[PDB]
């Protein structure tokens, strides 16, 4: 959660 | 504070490897991911590859990966990026940087903090004191010196011992193809008191300890 | 994929400036926008397209419509001079497999300029090798271009009439106390070069106008 990366709208990481 | 603070300007070889740090503070050291841009100054922000200090997951840029390396220190909360071997294009400012979780409402990513930068300069130059040259005169007049072949910056330049610091204009230097630098630094000054004032600019260059003193004479 | 930014930018004092940047996957990538004085290091303005970041004033706004996003500063300073970074990413995973891969890429930039005084013209003092230089067996052309407002100026040497491109290092431009522009250039020669040419000559080009100084050996 603490390393999720965001690009943009709708696309979620880690 | 919150704060990364960087490892001091180094002047490298071609071939020689190189190791830079940025310790981090104010934060949680391993939750944030780190940064890693270029300047090459003049031109743009060049990012080179993250990391997350908590389990080393990495992303090289694919201009860098093979020839740079980041890895992280847990326990003195400090990043690295790492050459084996330099070369001219690895040239330019280093700024390491910490990636922000701005957990809004529909959560986003972005660079909030900031190392004041490590300067590198790769190049053979050698260090290396100016040779000097009048730029001689021909209501004012522009008188000036001519700095010409050092290495690296930068020298001073003050003129008549510090006597003269009104219309004195030191241009910034050139990189010259040779690998060394060359600046000038004009006095505009009246004509009339041309015969009358004498005018001495002084170069000091740290880097090779040198300094020279250069009386500019009307030509004829 | 590349951002794209106008290289620069123009406002008046007090005045809107708008500063875009153009990317293939923008239409569905958020945005960030970075500040950077000469010198000094990379300010956050702007993430997920809109999103002030605290400290940051609201006369600066942030948009993007299409694959194109825009910085907005309204009420423009001196204090706003500088350059202005779109960054955004980019993720795929292999098709081999492998995870997903990351990319960060900024924008080239777009330097701000406020433009706080009047169009001026450019003060160019060219100087001749020197006897020392020359008795050195070296031979250097020294174009100094000072007082221009704005800053920008293209540079060029004629070797007597044709232009000569070898030999030739410019400085990019750089304020004063005064705060006009000021940059030098350079041509290096052999004593030959210079004894047998009739003449040289810099030739600076600033805002849609030309103006040539010339040297002869004595």
């Amino acid at each position: 959660t603490r390393k999720s990366i965001r690009i943009g709208p709708g696309q979620a990481f880690y | 504070e919150v704060q990364l603070v960087e490892s001091g300007g180094e002047v490298k070889q071609p071939g020689q490897s190189l190791k830079i740090s940025c310790k981090s503070s104010g934060y949680n050291f391993l939750d944030s991911w780190i940064g890693w841009v270029r300047q090459i100054p003049g031109k743009g922000l060049e990012w080179i590859g993250i990391i997350y200090p908590d389990d080393s997951d990495a992303h090289y840029s694919p201009s860098f990966e093979g020839q740079v390396t980041m890895s992280v220190d847990k326990s003195i909360s400090t990043a690295y990026l790492q050459w084996t071997t330099l070369q001219a294009s690895d040239t330019g400012k280093y700024f390491c940087t910490r990636l922000y979780l701005f957990e809004g409402a529909q959560s986003s990513n972005a660079f909030d903090l900031w190392g004041q930068g490590t300067m590198i300069l790769v190049s053979s130059g050698t260090t290396k004191g100016p040779s000097v040259f009048p730029l001689a005169p021909s209501g004012t007049a522009a008188l000036g010196c001519l700095v010409k072949d050092y290495f690296p910056e930068p020298v001073t330049v003050s003129w008549n011992s510090g006597a003269l610091t009104s219309g004195v204009h030191t241009f910034p230097a050139v990189l010259q193809s040779s690998g060394l630098y060359s600046l000038s630094s004009v006095v505009t000054v009246p004509s009339s008191s041309l015969g009358t004032q004498t005018y001495i600019c002084n170069v000091n260059h740290k880097p090779s300890n040198t300094k020279v003193d250069k009386k500019v004479e009307p030509k004829s | 994929y590349l951002l794209t930014q106008p290289p620069s930018v123009s406002v008046s004092p007090g005045q809107t400036a708008s500063i875009s940047c153009s990317g293939d996957k923008l239409d569905d990538k958020y945005v960030s926008w970075y500040y950077q004085r000469p010198g000094q290091s990379p300010v956050l303005l702007m993430y997920q397209d809109f999103k002030r970041p605290s400290g940051i004033p609201e006369r600066l706004s942030g948009s993007k419509s299409g694959k194109t996003a825009t910085l907005t500063i309204s009420g423009t300073q001196s204090l706003d001079e500088g350059d202005y970074y779109c960054q955004a990413w980019d993720a795929s995973t292999g098709v081999s497999g492998g995870g997903t891969k990351l990319t960060v890429l900024f924008g080239e930039g777009t330097r701000l300029t406020v433009l706080a005084q009047p169009k001026a013209a450019p003060s160019v003092t060219l100087f001749p090798p020197s006897s020392e230089e020359l008795q050195a067996n070296k031979a250097t052309l020294v174009c100094l271009i000072s007082d221009f407002y704005p800053g920008a100026v293209t540079v060029a040497w004629k070797a007597d009439s044709s232009p000569v491109k070898a030999g030739v290092e410019t400085t990019t431009p750089s304020k004063q106390s005064n705060n006009k522009y000021a940059a030098s250039s350079y041509l290096s020669l052999t004593p030959e070069q210079w004894k047998s040419h009739k003449s040289y000559s810099c030739q600076v080009t600033h805002e849609g106008s030309t103006v040539e100084k010339t040297v002869a050996p004595t």
